[PDB]
């Protein structure tokens, strides 16, 4: 009864970071070894928990959050970070105790002439709370004049394309990210290691 | 992916024509559509753009108050309503499509678009 981590890590298409996807994992055996033994990953940071000790703990739910950002933004997927991604797109809590996993996806997510299909939120009235998701396309009021849903001076569309060309510097190449969160509730702990 | 234009043709000055541009084939996303025109022996020039999301429009100074760009998302079609036609409006009109999302609508006036239609003749007579 294997946890379906394959569906997340090996998905053909990933979400834009503003529209990040969550998979709820429950009622299954989690083989964390397949992840922590892999040569596929450039980032594999776990905060106060080791994939090794996960193999003898049970959780009520595990969440796998997945999306694309550029290489130099992977550092923002960590507790206590700021920047466009942490502030407006995907926010970890200060007390995060899960894992952040990332790999270069230049082969899949870039194309000659530019892949523009991956977006991020460039403007927002306030910072996201941890694990908050905002997919609104409200015209953003940068000035004192209301926009009334009409773009113009100081009235902007809040989303912006990444420009992923395969010749980009590695800092500007696409990275696929999976964030694992481990949840223990009053209810039965049914996600266990082997 | 194909952009299929229709409408336009011959109309006397002061009259109104509507151009259509239908997008066919599998698309992942559409950021914006635009109309451009090329008069014989002149460079192709921007006419109008519309953001697919929200429908905000951006116009060349030469067509403000005369032309309206609009789009039907369900029909994947963009339209140019060409009112108060002048001899200067005589040109081949091209629709264009991009998946590039800029926060800044005015960027669609100068952005190099990814996909182009075959072009549709508009001729304004006396
Ligand atoms: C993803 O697929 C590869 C085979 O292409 C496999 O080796 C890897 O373990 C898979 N990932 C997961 C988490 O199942």
């Amino acid at each position: 009864n294997l946890c379906p981590f394959g569906e997340v890590f090996n998905a053909t298409r990933f979400a834009s970071v503003y529209a990040w996807n969550r998979k709820r994992i429950s009622n299954c055996v989690a083989d964390y070894s397949v992840l922590y033994n892999s040569a596929s990953f450039s980032t594999f940071k776990c905060y106060g928990v080791s994939p090794t000790k996960l193999n003898d703990l049970c959780f009520t739910n595990v969440y796998a959050d997945s999306f694309v950002i550029r290489g130099d933004e992977v550092r923002q997927i960590a507790p206590g970070q700021t920047g466009k991604i942490a502030d407006y797109n995907y926010k970890l809590p200060d007390d995060f105790t899960g894992c952040v996993i990332a790999w270069n996806s230049n082969n899949l997510d870039s194309k000659v002439g530019g892949n523009y299909n991956y977006l991020y939120r460039l403007f927002r009235k306030s910072n996201l709370k941890p694990f908050e998701r905002d997919i609104s396309t409200e015209i953003y009021q940068a000035g004192s004049t209301p926009c009334n849903g009409v773009e113009g001076f100081n009235c902007y569309f809040p989303l912006q394309s990444y420009g992923f060309q395969p010749t980009n510097g590695v800092g500007y190449q696409p990275y696929r990210v999976v964030v694992l969160s481990f949840e223990l509730l009053h209810a039965p702990a049914t996600v266990c290691g082997p | 992916v194909q952009l299929v234009e229709s409408g336009g043709g011959l109309m006397q000055a002061g009259g109104s024509l509507r151009l259509s541009c239908a997008v066919s084939g599998r698309t992942f996303s559409t950021a914006a559509m635009g109309w451009f025109r090329q008069a014989p022996g002149k460079e192709r020039e921007f006419v109008a753009a519309i953001r697919w999301s929200g429908g905000s429009a951006y116009y060349a100074d030469s067509v403000k108050g005369r032309f309206t760009i609009s789009r039907d998302k369900a029909k994947n079609t963009v339209y140019l309503q060409m009112n108060s036609l002048k001899y200067e409006d005589t040109a081949v009109y091209y629709c264009a499509r991009t998946e590039y999302v800029s926060y800044l609508l005015s960027d669609y006036a100068t952005w190099p678009y990814d996909y182009w239609g075959q072009g549709t003749q508009v001729t304004v007579s006396s």
